[PDB]
């Protein structure tokens, strides 16, 4: 403890928060990068979506050819 | 105004808005913690008429709640919500040194520097507003004499504390460096 | 030497600027709606980085596992194919 | 590129404007996530499967050395 | 756009609930200035002079502190050279 | 700082003493086995 030093302690504040300006100032920028993000991933989501639907689509397509073409070799094959 | 209710603290300044901290009184030195640089204050008009006439030097000015700069500064500090963090502070942040309002007492364990290292000035500054409730004038004066002096020694404590450690002498400084 | 983060608790009973009583309420809406906002942007990033990490790269895996397989099955296929022509 | 000192009420309000978009958008996002769950239902789906058809290609592959 | 800085006079409470930046800072300061014309009403002379003695004292405290925390922070000398384009 | 045998200064930041040449220095040694200080070099 001091006695009369104004060197050994130190008095905090009222309260180390700032005015309603910053905060509106984080929340507009956290609101900015959150939509952004939303847009632009939103629409590469969509894009991929459709483009990974055609393809799963043309793939089971093409597995169903596949299966059938191979039971009918192996059918014939076995009938020989 | 002593050092013991004082405040560091870094600042954003985002060129211009900065606002000024709620528990702000009066400002102390004001620099960076890079390479070490002391900025001054001066008026709006003269602000005003550096940002259309024109960087050694950083002026700063006072507007409303708020610091203006006359440079773009792009001072970095951790927005609100961050969990600790430290963030090893960046460069080009300012750090402000001013004089911070303390706390008001709200609960019988809170205590303060003032009662460890001069509880006899609260005691009389507030035996003053007593004796005013109650009518009574002798213990009103004396009292308020009796804080008067107290603070009067605390604040030339103060004084005699600030450039105590070696007499000065101007080396008639002409400004050496000029080159640049 | 510290930051001015933490959160609104009190008004200014001695200082010309600041918050007072009949303010301190905007100032603890604010960083609540700030705060808010934060969390909402910190699970949109989550949530597309779980989208985008997540097909990408099972997207790639079963593309190249069936690309392969594909492969290898037409392969095998074109030699029986030979081998049964031959005989 | 210098605005004005409002009030702590109104700049509280400024705040709350940030939230009806971000709740519009994660009402989508909901949708977007089960979307992706479906994906990767179908996804499991056709790696066991392909697992199943690897496993009996494996066999019959063994069979056809076993018998030529 | 153009923007001004005004003293706006607050207005009056006309509530209880209602409250002020005063209140909060100085609210002995009403407190006295009050009570001095209190006891203007009521004949009572000892009382308006203490409760105006303190008032006034409480004023010049905060008149003072507005002002040890204007232009201060930096020597008085090398008058600026604000002159103009032509050097 | 900027513009710059050689002398010292030094200042109070609150609660610290700047001194400008960025001098060095060092405590002594610490032992209480009833022992010297043996203070130390610069």
């Amino acid at each position: 403890v001091n006695n009369v030093g104004q060197f050994g302690a130190t008095e905090g504040s009222i309260g180390a928060y700032k005015q309603a300006a910053e905060y509106a100032a984080d929340s507009k920028y956290w609101a900015l990068l959150a939509e952004s993000k939303f847009g632009t991933i939103d629409d590469l989501i969509a894009e991929v979506e459709r483009l990974y639907q055609q393809g799963v689509l043309m793939k089971q397509d093409i597995e169903d050819l596949k299966q059938d073409f191979k039971d009918q070799d192996a059918r014939l094959m076995s009938l020989i | 105004r002593i050092p013991p209710l004082e405040k560091e603290v870094y600042l954003d300044i985002k060129d211009g808005v900065a606002y000024i901290p709620p528990d702000y009184l009066e400002a102390q030195w004001m620099m960076r913690a890079k390479d070490g640089t002391i900025f001054q204050v001066t008026s709006p008009e003269e602000i005003s008429y550096r940002r259309q006439h024109g960087n050694q030097p950083v002026n700063f000015a006072r507007f409303g709640s708020r610091f203006i700069f006359y440079p773009s500064i792009e001072a970095d500090t951790p927005y609100y919500p961050d969990d600790g963090s430290p963030l090893i502070p960046a460069e080009n942040s300012v750090i402000l040194s001013y004089y911070a309002d303390p706390p008001e007492f709200h609960e019988d364990t809170d205590t303060s520097t003032i009662l460890t290292i001069a509880p006899e000035l609260l005691l009389y500054f507030t035996l003053r507003h007593a004796c005013l409730f109650v009518q009574d004038d002798n213990g009103v004066q004396k009292w308020s004499a009796l804080g008067k002096a107290i603070l009067d020694e605390m604040v030339e404590q103060n004084k005699k504390q600030e450039y105590s450690g070696s007499p000065i002498a101007i080396p008639n400084n002409m400004t050496r460096l000029q080159s640049s």
